[PDB]
RNA sequence: AGUAGAAACAAGGCC
RNA sequence: GGCCUGCU
């Protein structure tokens, strides 16, 4: 006899026993080397996708672009881009008619939101491309980067401290003859009005490593600092519209996204009579990104800021602007080898340029021959369509529309359809009263949406009756089914640190309980076998064991020491207690009436050298990149223990000419330390303020040396003593 | 924790018998004139039963066992299996 | 004394008191997080893959004062080479053991006193009475709950000032609390806190979690109600149900 | 006040649609814009070959999918699975507890019949005198170690050209200048062509089934919980005993356990010693029947340098293990092993006594970080099984109001289809649905692969498609060929993906019925 | 050789 | 031969 799993399907449903289908138990797919052939790969498919287009070149930038808006109507099956102007603006119309005051309200609340914004909510994001350097760097640093060049150029209106500020001397840069920058390698090179402009418009690109579900890598994009603030603004704006919408899933969680896709079922199957059929269609969209042309994204804005003040109105519309003429950097290069005379190289991006072609195959030689027409100092000219989900919240506003388009008062005929889109997926339930009614609701549905430069990928997609279908790896039966193949890989130390690795690792296995039906034996079980990773990982073993580590000596003389043992934390070599009753408890508090007196105030001391907390947004914080999704952050339950320690740091800019990054680090650190000392609110409310530090930081010490003399330890000689101090350091000020 | 007791039956004189219990454990006799006396606990024995009787278990198995051995026409009892909850009890009878 | 004195140290030198006189302090936020470190990517890799080297961890310079180099036999506790970016120092994580044996002890009576919600949930679940459990198909409904079950009925913003003004009194600005809710909270937590040396950032955050309402969309059946739901993962399940009921009833 | 002025301007003007100047006039025009049926003109002008036309989905319809057609799948495991062999000593220590070198020299003194080795199997690419010389290098190095005083902890090794060799030391290209290296003819790229085209074998699904099967042991000793205290927890107690009864005497669960083992020590080894060559002997601790503790020892692997930068640089070693299988009979299965005779074993039968020979398979393997630490992550396969089949439990639960976990596992009434055999489709107990989930989710674990989980994507969509058919929900396609297309771009040459493809291939004949 | 698979590793750089 | 780094 031979065993064969799948044959197991014969007697349970597929989506009773899908998570079998999931093999997330082995080591996801990584890319190894350049991105730079997807890179190339998607910009000439994204500009063959509207070839039959028409053609330009900016003024300003010197590049061709090609606008396919209002071209020629697709003939055939195949992705199209050419997206009419009028049908969107009609199609948006539609929305607001079904849905009156919705672009109004939601203007209102982004234009309070924009006229009040800081420009510190820009530092709240991941990596970004600095073009100080030509590279990826955190947002905080970029941003710092950017604004210390601008004050050097002459742009300091951003010290006003708003955002709107900062986009206005953004947008002021754009107009200068020659702007200066810094390179280590100080040298101070001058860029001119074009380079400059391509540098603000351009956008890195990197290679998605940890993609589970396909067998081909992709490639993402990473925009700059200058355009990030517009981005910011109008993704607030179109927030605030799907939450008006019902028929939107992007700004929700999982839970409503099921919660909604139950509603819509039942809406329209129930509604349904016994004579009218209904059909789900579960839909992906090929190629979704390719085929958005980023000027119908300044129509629909345009048309959703009609009858608002003209500052809003510009504010909004600088993005597609800019996106219009978005330029791509190819990537990091390409690297040959010579196995005669056993030798590799590495050559950047920016020399395919002019590097000659007989270095390269087939495929790159014909993808290199395809690109170079739109290589403009070392970066492709991408106008033609959006990169990599930057506006996902226009988008599934677009597909709202088209969704709400069938509400069958514009359908104007016996069938209909609704659903729910969440952008690159969609759950379509059409009925009608035969199934020539639904084949036409379909086929004109899918016409419609090819109106709209948005195409349906026929081959991931499939029609059925309503009661089974799928949506973004969650699939209905007659209601949702738990898959628990998804979470798996959130089943290990995390890598946090100890309190915050077992903390996180408790409370993911209560939600995927709770959410997930994870079954009790199911997860006493994950708690075991979690217990003994983390056991194994940090060398922390149960102490009575005589399993020699690097960290067994220190942690069997502690249990020796210690008289009640049950109270030790499996950090320091523990018996574990919890158990599906105490997932929801911290380890500390769960042993805290078992801890030895000594053992509890060395453990818990504030003085401990080993505590180290930054920011009220970073302290029970984890950001963890979830599978088969964006990255999310979770709150843990975790007590500040000589555990919480921090790991070690990356300490490869050693030996990089960017290696005056880590004094400034030190020193910025040392004076925002210093500032918190002075001022202890400075974590958990930012301050405010125009001016400098040192003024705040000698008058405080005037103020405070004052008063608590007035009660306190100082005294009059210390007291005078700070005064002419601070007199002191005026005067160094002063020189 | 419920409790069912086997391996009860009719034996003779200075045989020898296994009881257990499929489920702290005690093994405890009850004559039919008389209430509850203690036999074993799980390890501690009484008087009456010492060095012939043996408690073990097998908390693997969920078990608690009984073994037996050179009976007396005195251990003439049910024997009923608890755990710190009782099970109905197991007839031995020996003759 | 000493503040006003490393501040004249900095001023000293050229290039501290030049990134003193120039920043202003709207841009406070910006430059404290400025940093080379990369957020990570696939944090378990790494910490599986760095708690394998020698000295993985890091702590502040202070700890060359309170640990030995060395333990017993010879294994270093702490190296004095500092971190890229910083003044701290990489350690080893007998460090944090040997802190745990022979480190200052003090009096951690107070602790329980400011993670105030932890220890509700150990009181509350430690005089729990469980109930039998029945095997019923169970109809889970999705609904937006409240999580925490001591929200003081208020929000972020409105018991941030609260919270300001209990551990951070002078830096509250214009602000004078108006509601009287929020005037007990004050006296209460102003009076039970007063001399509590944990740390003003993590005080100021568990405040922020005990008294700010928050609330999240789960699968529910029955329960509904606060404390009912922080134990929803042991009373709730597929096929079954656990009747418990929290010691606060 | 925030005025679009100067080259700003101009771009605004050059994101128009084509037939627009200024966005002065495009604004204008949206304002003076309303709806007056557009999208019906161009709906009507539009050709009508667009159309997504469903084409309905019946029996007679899904074809099975096309395997590609050339030479044998080869083998790709880290370490031996069916043909491991054991050498025990019977000691009372546990898993972590004890010293690696000394265990492995006492088990190793526990065979007699050492004979001088030789070559049977050879590599047929490499140099296979190399392998011989390693495999003398490591004897001789262990009685070294077993003179001394105190066994150390972690053994190096000296690096000798043998091993240089079998490491691959000092064959990287050296880095250079692209202004330094243009005239060479024979500068190009890195190949990057898709891989090369292997049909399935069968010795996979020998494998897979013997992976499946009972044994004498057992392999999982689980840590502690806290007592349990609520009725629900003592039959969650209940239930993981029933399963850990189940599954820790399986093949699967000594796979699970030998992966965890090598690769917490490669990793560990690597970041340690990252430049010299260390040995590590292939040990995992198991229990008898009788409950007596023993250790056992599959062999040797030596880790060269380990100087891992990115989480796909590759940290090469070379692996020894001791089996008996010959090799002689299906050698397409061990391409790039080197097979030597070292040995011969006694083991009691009625047939007199076997007196078998005893070899060694010894190749040439290498891993990566990110394959390490998933590797070091194997004990989440157990999770995925028993998830799997206490989710079939409890579904099964709710429509009799009682737990049926205990007849289910004793009773052993129900079972489902878990195989086929020439009479027909095989149903086995709820166990054995457990243990053939548990070697599905560690061979996915061992053979992963992009080809796997592309296979499983666009095989999980034809499932489902194939489960609506099934259940009467008139199902339809609007490309199946794409879709086809698809699924068997991901059969290249993976054993495991391809064994897949046979299943479900398998299951389509058996359904549709 | 080997790992791996649309490009890489099989140490890097600095003296 | 000596020293530096391992997500920059």
């Amino acid at each position: 006899m031979d065993v064969n799993p799948t044959l197991l399907f014969l007697k349970v449903p597929a989506q009773n026993a899908i998570s079998t289908t999931f093999p997330y138990t082995g080591d996801p797919p990584y890319s190894h080397g350049t991105g730079t052939g997807y890179t190339m790969d998607t910009v000439n498919r994204t500009h063959q996708y509207s070839e039959k287009g028409r053609w330009t070149t900016n003024t300003e930038t010197g590049a061709p672009q090609l606008n396919p808006i209002d071209g020629p109507l697709p003939e055939d099956n195949e992705p199209s881009g050419y997206a009419q102007t009028d049908c969107v603006l009609e199609a948006m119309a539609f929305l607001e008619e079904s849905h009156p005051g919705i672009f109004e309200n939601s203007c209102l609340e982004t234009m309070e939101v924009v006229q009040q914004t800081r420009v510190d909510k820009l530092t709240q994001g991941r990596q970004t491309y600095d073009w100080t350097l030509n590279r990826n760097q955190p947002a905080a640093t970029a941003l710092a980067n950017t604004i210390e060049v601008f004050r050097s150029n002459g742009l300091t209106a951003n010290e006003s401290g708003r955002l709107i500020d900062f986009l206005k001397d953004v947008m002021e840069s754009m107009d200068k003859e020659e702007m200066e920058i810094t390179t280590h390698f100080k040298k101070k090179q001058r860029l001119n009005k074009r380079s400059y402009l391509i540098r603000a418009l351009t956008l890195n690109t990197m290679t998605k490593d940890a993609e589970r579900g396909k067998l081909k890598r992709r490639a993402i994009a990473t925009p700059g600092m200058q355009i990030r603030g517009f981005v910011y603004f109008v993704e607030t704006l179109a927030r605030s519209i799907c939450e008006k919408l019902e028929q939107s899933g992007l700004p929700v969680g999982g839970n409503e996204k099921k919660a909604k896709l139950a509603n819509v079922v039942r809406k329209m199957m129930t509604n349904s009579q016994d004579t009218e059929l209904s059909f789900t269609i579960t839909g992906d969209n090929t190629k979704w990104n390719e085929n958005q042309n980023p000027r119908m994204f300044l129509a629909m804005i345009t048309y959703i800021t009609r009858n608002q003040p003209e500052w809003f109105r510009n504010v909004l519309s600088i993005a597609p602007i800019m996106f219009s003429n978005k330029m791509a950097r190819l990537g990091k290069g390409y690297m040959f080898e010579s196995k005669s005379m056993k030798l590799r190289t590495q050559i950047p991006a920016e020399m395919l340029a002019s590097i000659d072609l007989k270095y390269f195959n087939d495929s790159t030689r014909k993808k290199i021959e395809k690109i170079r027409p739109l290589l403009i100092d070392g970066t492709a000219s991408l106008s033609p369509g959006m990169m990599m989900g930057m506006f996902n919240m226009l988008s599934t506003v677009l597909g709202v529309s088209i969704l709400n388009l069938g509400q069958k008062r514009y359908t104007k005929t016996t069938y209909w359809w609704d659903g729910l889109q969440s952008s690159d997926d969609f759950a379509l339930i059409v009925n009608a009263p035969n199934h020539e009614g639904i084949q036409a609701g379909v086929d004109r549905f899918y016409r419609t949406c090819k109106l709209l430069g948005i195409n349906m990928s026929k081959k991931k997609s499939y029609i059925n009756r309503t009661g089974t279908f799928e949506f973004t790896s969650f699939f209905y039966r007659y209601g949702f089914v738990a898959n628990f193949s998804m979470e798996l890989p959130s089943f290990g130390v995390s890598g946090i640190n100890e309190s915050a690795d077992m903390s996180i690792g408790v409370t993911v296995i209560k939600n995927n309980m709770i959410n997930n039906d994870l079954g009790p034996a199911t997860a006493q079980m994950a708690l075991q076998l979690f217990i003994k990773d983390y056991r194994y990982t940090y060398r922390c073993h149960r102490g009575d064991t005589q399993i020699q580590t690097r960290r067994s000596f220190e942690i069997k003389k502690l249990w020796e020491q210690t008289r009640s043992k049950a109270g030790l934390l499996v950090s320091d070599g523990g018996p574990n207690l919890y158990n599906i009753r105490n997932l929801h408890i911290p380890e500390v508090c769960l042993k805290w009436e078992l801890m030895d007196e000594d053992y509890q105030g060395r453990l818990c001391n504030p003085l401990n050298p080993f505590v180290s907390h930054k920011e009220i947004e970073s302290v029970n914080n984890a950001v963890m990149m979830p599978a088969h999704g964006p990255a999310k952050n979770m709150e843990y339950d975790a007590v500040a223990t000589t555990h919480s320690w921090i790991p070690k740091r990356n300490r490869s800019i050693l030996n990089t000419s960017q290696r005056g990054i880590l004094e400034d680090e030190q020193m910025y650190q040392k004076c925002c330390n210093l500032f918190e000392k002075f001022f202890p609110s400075s974590s958990y409310r930012r301050p405010v303020g125009i001016s400098s530090m040192v003024e705040a930081m000698v008058s405080r010490a005037r103020i405070d040396a004052r008063i608590d003399f007035e009660s306190g330890r100082i005294k009059k000689e210390e007291f005078a003593e700070i005064m002419k101090i601070c007199s002191t350091i005026e005067e160094l000020r002063r020189q | 924790v419920q409790l069912q007791e086997s391996g009860g039956g009719l034996v003779q004189a200075g045989a020898s018998l296994r009881l257990s219990c499929a489920a702290f454990m005690g093994w405890f006799r009850q004559a039919p004139g008389q209430e509850r006396e203690f036999v074993a606990a799980i390890t501690y024995y009484a008087d009456s039963a010492k060095g012939r009787f043996t408690i073990s278990r097998d908390s693997a198995k969920n078990t608690v066992y009984l073994q037996m051995n050179s009976l007396k026409p005195e251990d003439t009892a049910v024997y009923y299996c608890a755990a710190t909850y009782w099970g109905q009890g197991t007839q031995v009878t020996v003759s | 004394m000493e503040r006003i004195k490393e501040l004249r140290d900095l001023m000293s030198q050229s290039r501290t008191r030049e990134i003193l006189t120039k920043t202003t302090v709207d841009h406070m936020a910006i430059i404290k997080k400025y940093t080379s470190g990369r957020q990570e990517k696939n944090p378990a890799l790494r910490m599986k893959w760095m708690m394998a080297m020698k000295y993985p961890i890091t702590a502040d310079k202070r700890i060359m004062e309170m640990i030995p180099e060395r333990n017993e036999q010879g294994q270093t506790l702490w190296s004095k080479t500092n971190d890229a970016g910083s003044d701290r120092v990489m350690v080893s994580p007998l460090a944090v053991t040997w802190w745990n044996r022979n480190g200052p002890t003090t009096s951690a009576v107070h602790y329980p006193k400011i993670y105030k919600t932890y220890f509700e949930k150990v009181e509350r679940l430690k005089h729990g009475t469980f109930g039998p459990v029945h095997f019923r198909n169970q109809v889970k409904i999705r609904r937006r709950v409240d999580i925490n079950p001591g929200h003081a009925d208020l929000s972020a913003k409105e018991a941030q000032d609260v919270i300001m003004e209990v551990v951070f009194p002078n830096e509250v600005g214009a602000r004078i609390l108006t509601s009287e809710s929020q005037l007990t909270i004050t006296k209460e937590k102003k009076e039970e806190l007063q001399d509590c040396k944990i740390s003003p950032l993590m005080v100021a955050y568990m405040l922020e979690r005990e008294l700010v309402r928050k609330t999240r969309f789960l699968p529910v059946a029955g329960g509904t109600s606060s404390v009912y739901i922080e134990v929803l993962h042991l009373t709730q399940g597929t096929c079954w149900e656990q009747m418990y009921t929290p010691g606060g009833e | 006040r925030f005025e679009i002025t100067g080259t700003m301007r101009r771009l605004a003007d050059q994101s128009l649609p084509p037939n627009f100047s200024s966005l002065e006039n495009f604004r204008a025009y949206v304002d003076g814009f309303e709806p007056n049926g557009y999208i019906e003109g161009k709906l009507s002008q539009m050709s009508k070959e667009v159309n997504a036309r469903i084409e309905p989905f019946l029996k007679t319809t899904p074809r099975p999918l096309r395997l590609p057609d050339g030479p044998p799948c080869s083998q790709r495991s880290k370490f031996l699975l069916m043909d491991a062999l054991k050498l025990s000593i019977e000691d009372p220590s546990h898993e972590g507890e004890g010293i690696p070198l000394y265990d492995a020299i006492k088990c190793m003194r526990t065979f007699f019949g050492w004979k001088e080795p030789n070559v049977v199997k050879p590599h047929e690419k490499g140099i296979n005198p190399n392998y011989l010389l390693a495999w003398k290098q490591v004897l001789a190095e262990l009685q070294d170690i077993e003179n001394e005083e105190k066994i150390p902890k972690t053994k190096n090794m000296k690096k000798t050209s043998q091993l240089k060799w079998a490491l691959g030391e000092n064959m990287a290209p050296e880095k250079v200048d692209f202004d330094d290296c243009k005239d060479v003819s024979d500068l190009k790229q890195y190949d990057s062509d898709e891989p090369e085209l292997r049909s399935l074998a069968s010795w996979i699904q020998s494998e897979f089934n013997k992976a499946c099967e009972l044994t004498d042991s057992s392999w999982i000793e689980l840590d502690e919980i806290g007592e349990d205290v609520a009725p629900i927890e003592h039959i969650a107690s209940m239930r993981r005993n029933y399963f850990t009864a189940e599954v820790s005497h399986c093949r699967a669960t000594e796979y699970i356990m030998k992966g965890v083992y090598i690769n917490t020590a490669l990793l560990n080894a690597s970041c340690a010693a990252m430049d010299d060559f260390q040995l590590i002997p292939m040990i995992s601790k198991c229990r008898t029947k009788e409950g007596r503790r023993k250790t056992n020892l599959y062999g040797f692997i030596i880790k060269g340098r380990s100087h891992l930068r990115n989480d796909t640089d590759v940290v090469n070693f070379v692996s020894m293990e001791f089996s008996l299988t010959d090799p002689r009979l299906e050698p397409h299965k061990w391409e790039k092993y080197c097979v030597l005779e070292i040995g011969d074993m006694l083991l009691r039968s009625a047939i007199g006594q076997v007196s078998r020979p005893m070899f060694l398979y010894v190749r040439t393997n290498g891993t990566s970080k990110i394959k390490m630490k998933w590797g070091m992550e194997m004990r989440r396969c157990l999770l995925q099984s028993l998830q799997q089949i206490e989710s079939m439990i409890e579904a099964e639960s709710s429509v009799k109001e009682k737990d049926m976990t205990k007849e289910f596992f004793e009773n052993k009434s129900e079972t489902w289809p878990i195989g086929e055999s020439p009479k027909g489709v095989e149903e086995g107990s709820i166990g054995k649905v457990c243990r053939t989930l548990l070697a599905k989710s560690v061979f996915n674990s061992l053979y992963a692969s992009p080809q796997l989980e592309g296979f499983s994507a666009e095989s999980r969509k034809l499932l489902l498609i194939v489960q609506a058919l099934r259940d009467n929900l008139e199902p339809g396609t609007f490309d199946l060929g794409g879709l086809y297309e698809a699924i068997e771009e991901c059969l290249i040459n993976d054993p495991w993906v391809l064994l897949n493809a046979s299943w479900f291939n398998s299951f389509l004949t058996h359904a549709l019925r």
